[PDB]
């Protein structure tokens, strides 16, 4: 057959065409399959190896079975990634090699109940979650700082302030930095078809500010779509289990401390303020402290204030580099 | 520490 030869050629020429392209969105992928297995790639022996919790970035449509993508880490080459579509298929292939999907067991009881399979037994049912395949994320995670006290206090207000300083002044021309005074813990999506579509209706949720945690959040969206890195100063996270299920999933950058004696003598030597909320501050980095480091992206130990800055400084350059 | 941190909430904003 000249049929499949002919279209892998087609497709090899357009994979070389648009190769330098701008990329036009990213999704990210919460199951573990390997497109250079399967049979119905347009281009076989190039599939990708990715894994759970992974980031591909599509630039052109092919079909509603196949997109184009290119992998997050650096030095990756081209590759093709199934449409959602294909990967529910898949994902339905993976589980009817199995002897039974059903209600009927297998278990010595074959030709008395025949039990063919109802709606239960396909994906029409299983509705009441229904977490979907591939998420509609932002092309870049953001960067967030999180510790080691409450944000908006003193503490966190210059630990975290000498960093942003010193990642506009090292980034010039090349990053932004804007902060989020409306909350973004509700990043929600499954929550209604339209939840307060107009504010004049007056309804419950109508004058609430979920409004604005959405108008934020496709605006964070749009920012990532430009491609510029862009850090987050808001000041409503307080948790990597917050945002941690939401769309965003910001790269979550904590800084510690050895031990809550060094942070009570730093709260001492600031003043009575800070003295007043020295309890709550210390039970908020307790909590965010018993928390196991692989919940946040990141980990920033060191005691000065170089080596930690310098250290995001190579961490975000080959996130940029990798990326690209 | 205290040397690393003392300046860390000193020089940053204050």
């Amino acid at each position: 057959e000249s049929a499949r030869r002919e279209v892998e050629s087609q497709a090899q020429q357009q994979l070389e065409r648009a190769k330098h392209k701008p990329v036009a969105f990213a999704v990210r992928t919460n199951v573990s399959y390997c497109g250079v297995l399967d049979e119905e790639c347009p281009v076989q022996g190039s599939g990708v190896n990715f894994e759970a919790k992974d980031f591909l970035h599509i630039k052109e449509k092919y079909s509603n079975d196949w997109w184009i993508g290119r992998l997050v880490k650096e030095g990756g080459d081209i590759a093709f990634i199934p449409s959602p579509q294909r990967l529910e298929s898949i994902r339905l292939k993976q589980e009817q090699k199995a002897r039974r999907s059903g209600n009927p067991s297998s278990l010595s009881d074959i030709g008395n109940r025949r039990s063919p399979p109802p709606s239960l037994a396909k994906q029409k049912q299983k509705q009441a979650e229904h977490v979907p395949p591939y998420d509609v994320v932002p092309s870049m995670r953001p960067v967030v700082l999180v510790g080691p006290s409450l944000k908006g206090y003193e503490v966190t207000d210059m630990m975290q302030k000498a960093l942003f300083d010193f990642l506009k002044h090292r980034f010039d021309g090349r990053i932004s930095i804007t902060r989020v005074t409306a909350d973004l813990s509700l990043a929600k999506r499954s929550v209604l078809n339209n939840p307060g579509k107009r504010t004049i209706i007056e309804r419950s949720s109508a004058r609430s500010s979920i409004a604005e945690v959405q108008s934020e959040i496709e605006r964070i969206f749009e920012l990532a779509k430009s491609l510029q890195l862009v850090v987050l100063d808001a000041d409503t996270i307080n948790h990597p289990a917050q945002l941690a299920k939401t769309s965003l999933a910001p790269i979550i950058v904590f800084v510690k401390v050895s031990s809550p004696k060094v942070l009570q003598r730093l709260i001492r030597s600031r003043g009575k303020s800070q003295m007043k909320h020295l309890t709550v501050q210390m039970m908020a980095y307790d909590k965010l402290v018993q928390c196991p480091p692989e919940s946040f992206d990141v980990i920033l130990d060191e005691n000065q204030l170089e080596d930690a800055c310098e250290h995001l400084a190579e961490y975000l350059e080959v996130y940029w580099r990798a990326t690209h | 520490d205290l040397k690393g941190y003392l300046d860390w909430i000193t020089q940053a904003e204050d």
